[PDB]
């Protein structure tokens, strides 16, 4: 598997490893249990345009 | 900047505005922390003293949700260099910290290597500020934004009547009229990937703006990723 297809399925970072991909996220994100989405840990994480109204 | 489109609520929050002795926008920044705005090293010389507003989008609007941050230390790259602008990048310690809410917000700092593979290898980047609308022209009131493909490097370095160094890149058009400008340097360049936006580059730097075979040209933050995390403690 190669972060060249699809950015290895990753939602942010891909790196690849020997026969697999690693993701991994920005300060102020969790990757998520799936090893591929990052999830915001507060409700400005970095990146993200304000959009939802708080 | 030079056509592009004004920024829409909520479009970009992450940027900032350096205001000289008089609360007038001068340059830009890019908010990275509660703590800390990047900006180039440029801008420093622009003025005496300045401090930092975010939560702007229209400068002669009191909206409410604005806020100044004054200063409290200057990292400036130990290597900038007033006559090519090479090594044009400074972080900012605020003295208290942004409080991030609607229209204030950081840009992401990314990994260097996929920054690499997978950001400067998209089609087009953002650049955003308050600066001029037209070479000659006066600071836009209002947050533009404007999508500036990249261009490659050796295209970069034929185009320019100055040196383009490895801590520079190119990005706009060739001859349609859009660009950065005045007063939009010092200002974010980001990249978006996945409805995620990474801080790319550092407005730096034009012959003029929007002219024919000319580029915009950015601090390649890609260069400095080690040195930003070092500056930010
Ligand atoms: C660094 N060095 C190699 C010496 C080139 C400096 C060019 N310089 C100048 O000589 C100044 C300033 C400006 O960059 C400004 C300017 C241009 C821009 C940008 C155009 C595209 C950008 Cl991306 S930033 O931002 N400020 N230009 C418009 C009015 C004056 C002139
Ligand atoms: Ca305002
Ligand atoms: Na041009």
């Amino acid at each position: 598997k190669l972060c060249s297809l699809d950015n290895g399925d990753c939602d942010q970072f891909c790196h690849e490893e020997q026969n697999s991909v690693v993701c991994s996220c920005a300060r102020g994100y969790t990757l998520a249990d799936n090893g591929k989405a990052c999830i915001p840990t507060g409700p400005y994480p970095c990146g993200k345009q304000t959009l939802e109204r708080r | 900047i030079v056509g592009g489109q004004e920024c829409k609520d909520g479009e970009c929050p992450w940027q900032a505005l350096l205001i000289n002795e008089e609360n007038e926008g001068f340059c830009g920044g890019t908010i990275l922390s509660e703590f800390y705005i990047l900006t180039a090293a440029h801008c420093l010389y622009q003025a005496k003293r300045f401090k930092v507003r975010v939560g702007d989008r229209n400068t002669e609007q009191e909206e409410g949700g604005e806020a100044v941050h004054e200063v409290e230390v200057v990292i400036k790259h130990n290597r900038f260099t007033k006559e090519t602008y090479d090594f044009d990048i400074a972080v900012l310690r605020l003295k208290t910290p942004i409080t991030f809410r609607m229209n204030v917000a950081p840009a992401c700092l990314p990994e260097r290597d996929w920054a690499e593979s997978t950001l400067m290898t998209q089609k087009t980047g953002i650049v955003s500020g308050f600066g001029r609308t037209h070479e000659k022209g006066e600071q836009s009131t209002r947050l533009k934004m404007l999508e500036v493909p990249y261009v490659d490097r050796n295209s970069c370095k034929l185009s320019s009547s100055f040196i383009i160094t490895q801590n520079m890149f190119c990005a706009g058009y060739d001859t349609k009229q859009e660009d950065a400008c005045q007063g939009d340097s010092g200002g974010p360049h980001v990249t978006r990937f996945k409805d995620t936006y990474f801080v790319t580059g550092i407005v730096s730097w034009g012959e003029g703006c929007a002219r024919k075979g000319k580029y915009g040209i950015y601090t390649k933050v890609t260069a400095f990723l080690k040195w930003i995390d070092r500056s930010m403690k």
